[PDB]
């Protein structure tokens, strides 16, 4: 469609991305997503449901890569998005990520909660140097 | 002469003096990681930034003054 | 929300494992033929060598 | 000048009636000035529809959000929103009846009330900036605020729960000024509203003008409904180009534009008074509404559904619900975004729509939103003819009249977008 086409309409791509989130694929989600920039379209609902997908595809890592360099590049994703994914780093117990997307979170304006903080101590707690 | 009115504007401006003399450090480092431009003879990349800011409050000073 | 910047000193009493591992560039040892008290911990009252084995400092 | 009484609007922009955006009286500005007003690239300017703030200059697009207005807090009037009353300018001298009859109020139903009561006395307190101030505020028979209409307005409104409801806040405000003007009331009291116009008049400058905010006075962070005497002068808009700040070091109010957005001189300064409340919210309180509502709904209540993401994609809306918003990509607006939020709709993963199903919903949905138009005794443009030509604009009459007009406007565009929805999606 796009070599023989015109423009995809946004549910093309949407579906595409989570198409990749679903599968895994995250290197193919980031690819589609940046070549959507060259659409105009809105890519927030779309990072959104490649990050939402890569979480309950259990692919973690990948899901805090493609979630930390969309917060770097200054979206700010939905609430349940960040109280998901903080919760389920914690229980990953990936404080490394968990503590800078809390950062990212209070950057975006939404201040960090007694659920937040008590996901990070649960992790904390962990180390042994009180 | 007048920039000063500027700083103290921006001063009463921002609601951490500390916190406003740190953005202002931050954005002088990214402006000269940024662009490689020399930028370092009769002008230079504090008041730049100072003077940035002032024209984003609207008001019509050049760059450095 | 803050950034937790954590970083701490300690002092402590040095092994003589740690001495044999020495070897403001550089740094060397004396092998003594015999042990020696820190006169921190012998002399320098009160007596804390003396404070672990409940000995008069006299002895 | 710090001195002189009386400056006035010039009433020549209200004189409609043979049938227009003519500058502001100077002094309008000028009592402001000499109070460390500020107005940055804007312009005071005096409609039939009253004042608005325009844009006297084309302002170029900068990084942070630009300062366009500074109001200080010594003009402004506040009241606390929760219930220890207290008044940060702190007009009412302590233990004056006033504040007997403002604790009077209920803490949470009464604000108006409130508000009203500081309008008053500030309009009583000599050498305060409203006492000056008062003569630009909108006469009791100029003023859009419900609250002055009568049954021969609501009779025309054709909504009788909001008719039910404008009804119930002019008992409310009756019954108040009844209770707490009573001939035993000192003079003190009794020169502030001598009869109930003028306290119904009050209350319906309160409503339409009270800004309320989260502010900081010093170290006091605090819920406050506001009186601001040149923010109050903005009109609103779902898309607007301002929004109101605090800076506590200085206590100004100040007026922002968007940070990142260019304006074009004679362009309405604007900000959104309240987020999120739908048309009928907006004449209950500030007595006015607006078409490209991107909030309102339709009571439909069909087994009809129209796939929402297509209907979003056919006409480029993008963002979450809590977010539609459309871009550059033409009859596309806020009452095309309400029709997205407002139409019965399914959704599904990926599952795309049925080419003929939702040519079915949308004539059937079709049919109830005209049988919906059908339940009034007028088309639109029938009311359009009724406004461009108007007996004597009776300002409340002819609010109820854009009301109507603009909710059978709003079902022709609901009409006009399924039309367009169906032609598009090919
Ligand atoms: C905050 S008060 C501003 C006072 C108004 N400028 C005046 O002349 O008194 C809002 C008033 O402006 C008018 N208004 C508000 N929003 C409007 C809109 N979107 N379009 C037209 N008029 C509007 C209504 O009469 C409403 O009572």
């Amino acid at each position: 469609e796009l070599g023989a086409g015109q423009r995809p309409l946004p549910e093309t791509m949407i579906a595409l991305v989570r198409l990749s989130g679903s599968k895994g694929n995250a290197q193919r989600g980031l690819e589609l997503l940046a070549a959507m920039e060259k659409l105009n379209y809105d890519i927030r609902q779309a990072w959104l449901i490649l990050v939402e997908e890569l979480v309950r595809t259990n692919h973690l890592e990948e899901a805090n890569k493609v979630f930390l360099k969309g917060a770097r590049g200054g979206m700010r994703a939905t609430d349940q998005l960040y109280d998901l994914m903080i919760e389920e780093d914690c229980k990953a117990g990936d404080h490394s990520n968990a503590l800078d997307i809390s950062y990212e979170m209070e950057a975006a304006g939404r201040f960090a909660t007694t659920f937040h903080f008590n996901c990070l101590l649960s992790v904390q707690a962990t180390c042994g140097i009180p | 002469k007048v920039m000063t009115m500027d700083i103290e504007r921006l001063l009463l401006s921002e609601d951490n003096r500390f916190e406003f003399v740190n953005s202002v450090a931050a954005e002088a480092t990214e402006y000269v990681e940024k662009n490689r431009d020399e930028y370092g003879g009769t002008k230079k990349a504090i008041f730049h930034v100072l003077s940035n800011r002032v024209n984003d409050l609207g008001f019509d000073r050049p760059e450095a003054y | 929300i803050d950034r937790y910047k954590h970083q701490q000193l300690r002092i402590g009493l040095v092994s003589p494992q740690q001495i044999s591992a020495w070897a403001r560039y550089q740094m060397g040892y004396i092998k003594l033929t015999c042990p020696v008290t820190h006169v921190w911990y012998l002399k320098r009252l009160p007596s804390y060598i003396a404070n672990l084995l409940d000995k008069p400092l006299k002895e | 000048a710090s001195l002189e009484t009386q400056p006035f609007p010039l009433f020549q922009s209200p004189a409609s009636e043979e049938s227009e955006l003519e500058s502001a009286d100077p002094d309008f500005y000028k009592i402001g000035y000499v109070r460390r007003v500020r107005a940055y690239g804007v312009e005071f300017k005096e409609g039939p529809d009253g004042f608005g703030i325009y844009a006297s200059k084309d302002i170029e697009p900068r990084r942070r959000a630009r300062v366009i207005m500074e109001i200080p807090h010594e003009l402004m009037i506040t009241i606390r929103q929760k219930h220890p009353w207290m008044f940060f300018p702190d007009i009412v001298p302590i233990g004056h009846p006033i504040f007997d009859i403002i604790n009077s109020t209920d803490p949470e139903r009464d604000w108006d009330l409130r508000l009203a009561c500081l309008l008053l006395f500030s309009f009583d307190r000599e050498d305060h900036f409203w006492r000056l101030y008062g003569d630009f505020l909108p006469a009791a028979d100029e003023c859009s605020s419900l609250l002055l209409a009568t049954e021969e307005d609501l009779a025309e409104l054709q909504d009788p729960q909001l008719v039910s409801t404008i009804r119930q806040q002019q008992k409310r405000v009756l019954e108040f000024w009844e209770k707490n003007w009573h001939s035993g009331v000192p003079l003190k009291i009794k020169r502030l509203a001598e009869d109930a116009e003028r306290f119904i008049w009050a209350v319906s400058i309160a409503q339409t003008r009270c800004i309320s905010m989260k502010t900081r006075i010093g170290a006091l962070v605090q819920d406050l409904n506001m009186m601001i005497p040149y923010a109050d002068m903005l009109n609103h808009s779902f898309e607007p180009n301002c929004f109101l700040h605090w800076r506590p070091k200085d206590r100004i109010l100040e007026v922002m534009s968007n940070a990142g957005q260019a304006i074009k001189k004679g362009e309405e300064m604007t900000i959104n008074y309240m987020p999120g409340q739908k048309n009928n919210m907006l004449m209950e309180r500030y007595g006015f509404s607006t078409p490209v509502n991107p909030w309102d709904a339709i009571p439909f209540s069909g087994d009809s559904r129209i796939h929402l993401n297509s209907f979003l994609s056919v006409f480029n809306i993008f963002g979450l619900p809590e977010e539609y918003y459309h871009d550059s990509e033409s009859f596309v607006d806020g009452a095309v975004i309400a029709a997205a939020r407002t139409l019965p709709t399914w959704s599904d993963i990926d599952l795309p729509p049925i080419p003929s199903a939702e040519r079915k919903a949308v004539k059937e949905l079709q049919d109830e939103c005209r049988k919906m138009l059908a339940e009034y005794p007028t088309t639109s443009e029938q009311d359009q003819k009724l406004l461009d030509s108007l007996s004597e604009a009776r300002t409340t009459f002819a609010t109820a009249v854009k009301y109507r007009m603009h909710r059978k406007m709003f079902i022709g565009k609901i009409i006009k977008a399924l039309d367009i929805y169906q032609e598009r999606l090919l």
